[PDB]
């Protein structure tokens, strides 16, 4: 019932209930799960556990400007979705009738991402070390897209710019 | 220059060049703002294979999902006045082929 | 006092200028400002002519 | 933003780290004690000391400069010179 | 408003529904509109009253220039430079007038689309047909003359079109 | 307010920020529970999904195979 | 950065640099402090195991194999200090560094806005001008006839002299200039 | 037109009779006054041109070019007084005389009503330019640059003279009004092909066309600052004006003869932008950017539609202003460090803030940034080329991407980064240089405000 | 999503319906007397209400009523629950009508398959 | 053992993985010493000029001058007509022109054929 519920849930319901591309639908569901996963990663590695910052503790978030700005953007993150959804006129026909499992699909995949990411992050405390996987290397290095596509085409264009023209 | 040592006291710290030393013919393209040649944790051939395989598999699966779409067990949606003939810009003078929807 | 001086200038003067510009200059040539026609629903009263738009027929009500 | 550093603060923090090192006896540790000549450590111990100081102060000392910091006073002077601390 | 011609720039009669509230809650839109009228509309109205009073004391007029028709390039003899000049100038003026006519029709089309809003595809069919006809005629007149267009070139194009039409009619009658 | 820096110690917190954080967390949870209590059809649905297997051939207009 | 490099790295220097790099990458892999302590102790155990080796060829072979292992097992995204060359806060304050030669092009009114600072600046300029000849003489006296064999510089051998080539090192912009 | 022509011929004796220290002041003041007077030519008619007399006429195409020339003269005076401080009084007066003669010839060229008088004047413009380049250039290569410029222009233009006298013999007149009214179609023959070739090739060499453009980097890099300003802003626009004037009698042969020139223009636009990407000299980068923009103008004139001509005119005016400003900025940098290398001077944003602002605005105008008249002209040309064919959009998009790339590359290289440590003679920017930049940039923005003044007769 | 996709793709697409071609049988095939659907809202009423062309279905009257209720009770944006429920229920009934059409098409197709198989068996025998 | 790393032109070989880094001849050490001596000589010259208090201007860099000269003015005098240069110039300078000419010619011929046959959608095409 938060601000993201009034848009993401309807989007997922529309994707599941339409004449869509099957691969696109599957990738959308997996992306929702991975959204839950990386939100868990941020929370787990930034807020939970023991300090890992330098000993000189300069932490101070008591500034009224920061507090009030985050407050104002925090009231919107709770209530603005309800107000906006209930005040705009109906511009699309709702998906009133659908199976219960399809109705709960967004929540189920979100919770599965939460749980799997939480377990994987919890395994980090073990005194166990292993070299990374090829899938991990692909994901961490951004699919190798910036490397190849920022070194090869740029090199060829800059080389033809001088050698040929 | 990205491969060049950052902890050395170069005469030109940003370009990582010294005064008087020979300048590479392609310095204009090998500056830190441009093409980089520094070693990567993964081999270049492996990176090319992984990226190409990923994009090709995604395109193939998008085509597969296009030829095998996902839908719902419902009939076509029905609209009252000859599938809204006049409201979609139909010619008032010409007579449309009637579209009749029944109860079920 | 600072907020009052800010409000009169920064808000009051521009709204005066823009309202004067729109009413007497922009809305002096045709089609410069076009408003989408208001929605008319059954069982309504058009105020231009005192007209009464009638209600819809009896619904086949369920439950 | 952050409070400025001082020579006394830098010296106190480096001596704090060194006294929390187990291989160094806190009682015989002075600011002029040499890491290998009179403290009996070796190259790997000195590397770990430099890494501990890097973690303490939040900045990296390059290997070319770190090999020559064989004394707490040398480390203090290096850090003060790099951070532009004169008092 | 009498500033422009209602026939040249038609507006459908405006039907505004009367308010039919169903709640005891006050209307913030109504309150803010009252505030706006009190704070902005009255001062701008007084300022415009003063300005118009100043304008009424110094009333003066400007006129619309009238051009009489002159013989066209069809009537002009070959290499009769003066007649060719007059005909070319008249053709250019007519070209400008036709461009402005097309502009008027396009303004009609845009205004009707915006006005009808969500029912534009059906309610703007009359303005789409007028635009189609006007644009068809304008294109047939001045479609592909070029950067160095002239009345002679437009006449040659019209002659070519007339020859094509005559040939088509003869072939149909054959 | 001036917060003195700490060395190797937990930072100095403020009652105001503590109570504000607690209030906003409680507000979020109250909003979630209050919305779920009133309109739970946004989560669990509002209308049942029919089973097509139970629709009779007579009402679906299906004639006997022999006929 | 402050030290003049040598012609080459010794075997001890290479192994120490590998030790530091391996420890840092292990810390990047082992996020938590206790896990990092455990695995760093194991890494130092490996280094101690290979510490005493009389065969230099075998020692170099061990170093090479360890380098290959490090390259295979390196963290693709190792931790970098913000001010370090790979860091996020690297070179952010370079646009804020302005030199004193630019400082002396000010208008007389601007200089009058700071009367006490420019008096000390003139004292520094006089100190610079009164020592350049002694510095160049010292540099040319102590250099070998072949030329400078290294980038090192000598200190001041005299009671009243200054270390040669000192001006820009001493008057370099502050690390947080503005 | 005499009310503008005579004041220049009076600028001459005023320059030669003024005192030694007052030449710059008098020349600048009276050049600005003449520019203000020439601002009255912008009041044009919608039907025909302004036919003052049998010899001179003005049009919606000639008026912005004349105003640009008259406005460009005082800026050239400012730059010249910047770089000619130690010259003798006689040589200062000779340089001012060369500039005045060039402006007079350009005015008479843009207002000439006959093609042969236009030819005479637009060829007379070569002598002052050649003298300026080969006399007040700084480096050795000025002589070779002048030779290349002169011989390219003359080898292009002599067949144009032969074609013009032949056309006069055949038709009876070279008067532009007569040849426009009495124009007849050009049949597909070898003789007509070669007449078309003579005229178009003369003006293409003047443009320049890709493959006929080496003289442009040669002359622009090696000319003094005033010469560089006049070469890019106005002297490159003589080719476009001539092509927009002669193509009246070259139809319908322009439909079939324009293919090689269109292909050369598009591909060489791409190639010169790519060359700009890898230039170690700032002046050369500016010159090649000029080549690319004039190639786009050539594409517009060759496709020859009412939407293309308006874009051509707007792009010519915008390019003149922008290229003049870029040359002035690069010349200030050169006067600082006495070298044209781009990577020599860095950190110039932290060393000179307002000049960094001027560089930013000039670079943003160099690339098509809306709603600037640069973008107006480029977008009109791109739309006309799209109507011509639907792969020209691919070529134009590639060119726009490379244009943004090299413009921002120049900006980041010259202004951003850290300053060179050993360059310690970069004095604060002068009021004269700042005023030069402001006078370059403000009229461009005002033209953006009022765009129908530079869209040509086809508007 | 659903078992129908599995049946059609990993099975007999001939017996499963075609969504892009449905219906392939006459509306009276199997229905002796079938009633045409009733439309409450008129074309002029929908045009005045400016319903989106997607929203001008057989449930348009409930949408018009909901819009009128929302406009009148504007500050109280929580006072149109009954109208919203009426519109949603009408849409639900339309959706179950579509589902009934799909099921009817499916079983008509499989009945046709059984009939053709029986005819083929009779011809063979 | 561990998978090998294959260097490329855009992903070079690291120093720690270079085989020659672990096979150091006594002549390699003297070569490194000579290189360091050259660097030290250049650095000393630059630092003397840079710390000179009476210097006002730019320390001219002959290396930069040589780079800019070899990039621009030294190319044609050292250019020779060879089969490689001739073929590369012909291709890179002529082939694109003919390619684009063919593309645009084919497109425009098809468009004009459609115009003559009268089956090209040109309604509302008023601006050209
Ligand atoms: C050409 C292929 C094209 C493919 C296109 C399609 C791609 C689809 C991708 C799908 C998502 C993949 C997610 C994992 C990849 C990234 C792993 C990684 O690096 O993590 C490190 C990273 C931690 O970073 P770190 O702190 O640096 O830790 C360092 C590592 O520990 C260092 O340790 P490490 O390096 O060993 O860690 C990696 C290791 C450990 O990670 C895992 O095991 C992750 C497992 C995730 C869950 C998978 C199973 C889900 C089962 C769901 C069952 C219920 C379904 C629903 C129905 C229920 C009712 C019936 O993972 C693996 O070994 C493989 C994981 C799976 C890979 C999938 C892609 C295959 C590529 C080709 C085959 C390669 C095979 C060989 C591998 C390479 C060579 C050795 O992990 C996380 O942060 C969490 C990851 C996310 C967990 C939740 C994921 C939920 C969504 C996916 C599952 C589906 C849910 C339902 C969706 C809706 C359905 C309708
Ligand atoms: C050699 C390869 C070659 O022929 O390249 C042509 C090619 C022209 O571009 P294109 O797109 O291939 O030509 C389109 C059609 O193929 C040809 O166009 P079309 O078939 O539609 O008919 C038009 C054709 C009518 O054809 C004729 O008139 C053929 C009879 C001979 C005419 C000779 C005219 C010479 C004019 C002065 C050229 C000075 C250079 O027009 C021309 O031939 C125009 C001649 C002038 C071209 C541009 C002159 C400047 C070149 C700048 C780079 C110089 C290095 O390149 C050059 O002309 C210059 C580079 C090669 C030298
Ligand atoms: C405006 C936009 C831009 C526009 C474009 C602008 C740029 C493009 C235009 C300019 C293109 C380049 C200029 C045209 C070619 C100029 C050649 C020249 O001056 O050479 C003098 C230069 C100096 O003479 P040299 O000192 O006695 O020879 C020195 C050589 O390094 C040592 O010579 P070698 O003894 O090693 O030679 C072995 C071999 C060298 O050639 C090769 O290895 C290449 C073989 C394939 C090319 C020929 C293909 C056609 C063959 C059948 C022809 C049948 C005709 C009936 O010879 C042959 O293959 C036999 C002669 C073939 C003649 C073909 C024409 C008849 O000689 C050469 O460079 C030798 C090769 C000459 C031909 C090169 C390929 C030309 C391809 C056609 C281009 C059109
Ligand atoms: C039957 C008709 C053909 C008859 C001849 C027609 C002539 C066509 C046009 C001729 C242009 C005249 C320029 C050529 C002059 C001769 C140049 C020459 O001799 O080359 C050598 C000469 C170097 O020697 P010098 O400068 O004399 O002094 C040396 C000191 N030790 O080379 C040069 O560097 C001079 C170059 C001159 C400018 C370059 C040519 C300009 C472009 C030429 C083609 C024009 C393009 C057309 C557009
Ligand atoms: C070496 C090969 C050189 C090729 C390039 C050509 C330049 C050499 C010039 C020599 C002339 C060659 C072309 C001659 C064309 C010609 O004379 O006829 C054109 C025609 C003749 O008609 P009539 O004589 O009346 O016939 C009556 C029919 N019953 O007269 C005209 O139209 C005037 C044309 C002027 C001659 C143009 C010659 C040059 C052709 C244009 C090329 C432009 C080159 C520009 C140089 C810049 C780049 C190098
Ligand atoms: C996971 C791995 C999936 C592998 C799928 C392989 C391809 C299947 C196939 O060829 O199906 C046949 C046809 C679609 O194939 P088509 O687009 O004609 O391409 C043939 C070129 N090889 O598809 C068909 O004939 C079935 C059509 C089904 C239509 C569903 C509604 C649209
Ligand atoms: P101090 O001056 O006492 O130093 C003593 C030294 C080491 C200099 C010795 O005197 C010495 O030279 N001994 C002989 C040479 C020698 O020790 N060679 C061996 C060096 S490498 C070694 O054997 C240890 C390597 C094992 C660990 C490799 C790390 C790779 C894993 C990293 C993966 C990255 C993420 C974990």
């Amino acid at each position: 019932y938060l601000t993201g519920f009034y848009s993401k849930d309807l989007i997922i319901e529309a994707v599941n209930m339409s004449y869509t591309n099957a691969w696109a639908l599957l990738m959308t569901l997996i992306a929702t799960s991975l959204t839950a996963a990386y939100s868990t990663r941020i929370i787990f590695f930034a807020f939970l556990g023991k300090p890992r910052f330098p000993p000189l503790v300069l932490i101070n978030e008591n500034n009224p400007l920061l507090i009030n700005s985050i407050k104002r953007l925090l009231i919107g993150s709770i209530f603005a979705g309800f107000i906006i959804s209930n005040n705009i006129p109906p511009m699309t026909v709702p998906n009133t009738t659908m199976p219960l499992y399809m109705k709960m699909t967004a929540l189920i995949v979100t919770i599965m991402g939460f749980m799997l990411a939480l377990e994987l992050n919890n395994t980090t405390y073990y005194l166990k070390f292993k070299y990374p996987s090829q899938t991990y290397k692909f994901s961490n290095m951004l699919g190798y897209y910036p490397s190849i596509m920022h070194r090869l085409p740029t090199y060829h264009n800059l080389s033809m710019s001088q050698k040929s023209a | 220059q990205q491969e060049r040592d950052p902890w050395y006291d170069w005469d030109h710290p940003d370009l990582r060049l010294n005064w008087g030393e020979p300048i590479h013919w392609d310095l204009d393209m090998y500056i830190r703002n441009r093409v980089d040649t520094s070693p990567t944790p993964v081999s270049w051939n492996t990176m090319c294979k992984h990226l190409f395989g990923f994009v090709a598999f995604m395109l193939f699966m998008f085509w597969v999902g296009e030829i095998y779409p996902s839908y719902q067990p419902v009939g076509p949606k029905q609209y009252p006045y000859n599938d809204l003939y006049l409201e979609r810009g139909g010619d008032p003078t010409k007579e449309p082929e009637p579209v009749v929807h029944y109860e079920i | 006092y600072r907020h009052s001086i800010f409000a009169v200038t920064h808000v009051l003067i521009p709204v005066w200028i823009i309202h004067y510009y729109l009413k007497y200059h922009v809305t002096a040539k045709p089609y410069t400002v076009v408003e989408r026609k208001p929605r008319i629903f059954p069982g309504d009263t058009i105020l231009e002519t005192g007209e009464v738009i009638p209600l819809m027929k009896e619904f086949p009500d369920q439950h | 933003d952050a409070p400025p550093l001082t020579l006394e603060a830098i010296k106190d923090r480096v001596l704090y780290v060194l006294k929390l090192y187990d291989k160094i006896d806190p009682e015989k540790l002075s600011v002029n004690s040499h890491f290998m000549k009179d403290l009996g450590l070796d190259s790997l111990d000195q590397v770990e000391i430099i890494m501990a100081m890097e973690d303490e102060f939040g900045f990296e000392i390059p290997d070319i400069d770190a090999e020559k910091l064989m004394c707490p006073q040398e480390i203090v002077d290096y850090i003060a010179d790099k951070k532009d601390v004169y008092e | 408003p009498d500033s422009w011609d209602k026939d040249v720039y038609p507006e459908p009669p405006r039907r505004t529904p009367a308010p039919a509230p169903q709640t005891s809650l006050p209307n913030p839109v109504t309150y803010l509109t009252k505030i706006f009228d009190l704070l902005v509309d009255r001062p701008v109205t007084l300022a415009r009253e003063f300005i118009e009073q100043q304008h009424a004391k110094n009333r003066y007029y400007y006129y619309h220039r009238e051009f009489r028709r002159v013989p066209d390039i069809t009537e002009c003899e070959e290499k009769d430079i003066l007649c060719m000049f007059e005909a070319e100038m008249q053709w250019r003026r007519d070209y400008k007038v036709d461009q402005e006519i097309v502009n008027i029709i396009q303004e009609r089309l845009k205004a009707c689309q915006q006005r009808e809003g969500e029912s534009y595809r059906q309610n703007c069919a009359k303005e789409l047909e007028q635009f189609t006809q006007v644009s068809k005629a304008f294109q047939d007149r001045y479609s592909d003359l070029g950067a160095h267009y002239s009345a002679r070139k437009c006449l040659a194009k019209q002659k070519q079109r007339m020859l094509a039409e005559r040939k088509a009619a003869k072939e149909a009658a054959a | 307010v001036h917060i003195e820096p700490r060395y190797r110690q937990f930072p100095q917190l403020t009652r105001s920020q503590l109570i504000q954080a607690e209030f906003f967390s409680a507000t979020m949870w109250f909003w979630i529970l209050w919305r779920f209590w009133h309109d739970s059809d946004a989560v669990l649905g509002h209308f049942p999904y029919p089973d097509p297997s139970q629709w009779t051939d007579e009402e679906l207009g299906i004639l006997p195979d022999d006929e | 950065a402050f030290s003049a490099p040598a012609a080459y790295l010794t075997h001890q220097q290479k192994v120490l640099r590998l030790y530091k790099r391996a420890l840092r990458h292990l810390e990047s892999w082992c996020v938590h402090r206790d896990k990092y302590r455990y695995f760093a102790c194991l890494m130092r155990a490996r280094f101690d195991e290979h510490k005493n080796e009389k065969d230099m060829v075998k020692a170099t072979q061990l170093l090479r194999q360890a380098e290959e292992e490090f390259w295979y097992g390196q963290h693709p995204q190792p931790y970098i200090f913000p001010e370090s060359p790979g860091g996020t806060s690297y070179e952010r304050y370079e646009c804020y560094k302005v030199p004193e030669w630019c400082l002396d092009d000010w208008h007389p009114s601007e200089k009058a806005m700071y009367p006490d600072y420019f008096a000390k600046r003139e004292q520094w300029k006089r100190l610079r001008r009164e020592s350049w000849e002694r510095e160049v003489k010292q540099l040319q006296e102590e250099t070998p006839p072949g030329g400078p064999r290294t980038e090192a510089l000598p200190p001041a051998r005299k009671e009243g002299d200054l270390p040669p080539l000192w001006w820009h090192i001493v008057t370099r912009p502050r690390e947080r200039p503005m | 037109m005499l009310k503008i022509i005579i004041p220049t011929t009076m600028l001459l004796p005023m320059t030669w009779m003024s005192k030694h220290n007052m030449i710059w002041i008098n020349a600048t003041v009276h050049s600005l006054l003449i520019s203000l007077i020439s601002l009255s030519l912008l009041n044009q008619l919608g039907e025909n041109s302004l036919n003052f007399s049998l010899t001179f006429f003005s049009d919606s195409l000639s008026a912005p070019l004349l105003v640009l020339t008259t406005w460009l003269l005082p800026l050239m005076l400012m730059a010249s007084q910047s770089h000619l401080s130690k010259e003798t009084t006689t040589r200062k007066k000779l340089y001012i005389t060369m500039l005045i003669l060039l402006q007079l010839f350009l005015i008479m060229t843009f207002t000439a009503t006959e093609l042969i008088l236009f030819y005479i004047l637009f060829e007379a413009t070569l002598v002052p330019t050649l003298i300026i380049i080969t006399r007040w250039g700084n480096q050795t290569e000025r002589l070779n640059a002048g030779l290349y410029f002169l011989f390219y222009t003359l080898a292009g233009s002599l067949p144009l003279l032969v074609a013009l006298v032949y056309i006069q013999n055949t038709t009876g007149s070279l008067n532009f009004l007569i040849i426009h009214y009495w124009s007849h179609p050009l049949s597909n023959s070898w003789s007509n092909i070669f007449m078309w070739l003579a005229c178009i090739m003369a003006f293409m060499v003047k443009m320049p066309l890709y493959g006929l453009h080496l003289w442009l980097p040669k002359a622009h890099v090696e000319a003094p600052i005033a010469g560089s300003m006049v070469l890019a802003a106005v002297l490159l626009k003589l080719g476009g004006y001539g092509m927009m004037r002669i193509t009246t009698i070259l139809n319908p042969l322009t439909n079939y003869m324009a293919y090689p020139f269109l292909m050369l223009s598009m591909w060489g636009m791409i190639m010169t932008s790519s060359i700009c990407l890898r230039q170690t000299d700032l002046k050369s980068l500016i010159a090649y950017s000029s080549v690319s923009h004039m190639a786009l103008v050539i594409v517009a004139i060759m496709i020859q539609t009412p939407w293309s001509f308006m874009g051509a005119t707007a792009l010519m005016i915008a390019h003149g202003l922008t290229s003049s400003m870029l040359f002035c900025l690069a010349n200030t940098n050169y006067e600082r460090v006495h070298s044209r290398t781009m990577i020599l001077a860095r950190g110039l944003q932290t060393l000179l803030p307002l000049m960094a602002t001027w560089w930013l605005v000039a670079s943003l105008t160099n690339l098509a940034l809306p709603p600037s008249i640069n973008l107006i002209g480029e977008l009109f040309i791109i739309t006309a080329s799209f109507s011509w064919s639907n792969i020209t959009i691919i070529l134009m998009g590639m060119n726009m991407m490379i244009t943004a790339l090299y413009s921002l590359y120049m900006l980041i290289t010259t202004q951003r980064g850290k300053y060179t440590h050993h360059i310690n003679n970069i004095k604060p920017s002068f009021t004269r240089e700042n005023a030069l930049m402001a006078l370059h940039i403000l009229p461009l923005l005002l033209l953006t405000l009022n765009p129908k003044m530079i869209l040509g007769p086809l508007y | 999503m659903g078992a129908h996709l599995a049946r059609r793709y990993l099975g007999d697409a001939s017996k499963e319906p075609d969504p892009l071609r449905m219906p392939t049988f006459p509306p009276d095939y199997g229905f002796p007397e079938r009633k045409e659907r009733e439309m409450v809202a008129t074309q002029q009423e929908m045009n005045d209400a400016q319903l989106m062309l997607q929203q001008r279905d057989y449930c348009a009257h409930y949408l018009i009523q909901l819009l009128k209720c929302k406009r009148d009770s504007f500050p109280n944006f929580l006072a149109c629950k009954h109208e919203q429920h009426d519109w949603d229920y009408c849409e639900h009934l339309d959706y179950v009508k579509r589902m009934k059409e799909f099921e009817r098409e499916r079983r008509l197709l499989q009945r046709k398959k059984r009939r053709e198989q029986r005819e083929a068996e009779m011809a063979r025998g | 053992s561990f998978p090998k790393y294959k260097p490329s032109r855009l992903a070079t070989l690291p120093a720690t993985l270079d085989p020659a880094e672990y096979d150091i001849s006594p002549e390699t050490r003297k070569a490194q010493a000579e290189r360091l001596a050259i660097r030290s000589r250049l650095k000393r010259e630059y630092l003397l000029q840079y710390n000179d208090p009476n210097r006002l201007g730019v320390i001219e860099d002959p290396a930069l001058i040589r780079w800019t000269y070899a990039r621009s003015a030294n190319i044609y005098p050292n250019f020779r007509p060879t089969p490689k240069t001739s073929l590369l110039g012909a291709l890179f300078g002529i082939g694109p022109l003919f390619f684009w000419y063919y593309v645009f010619k084919t497109d425009r011929d098809k468009k004009e054929k459609l115009i003559q046959e009268g089956k090209l959608d040109q309604t509302f095409n008023i601006s050209y």
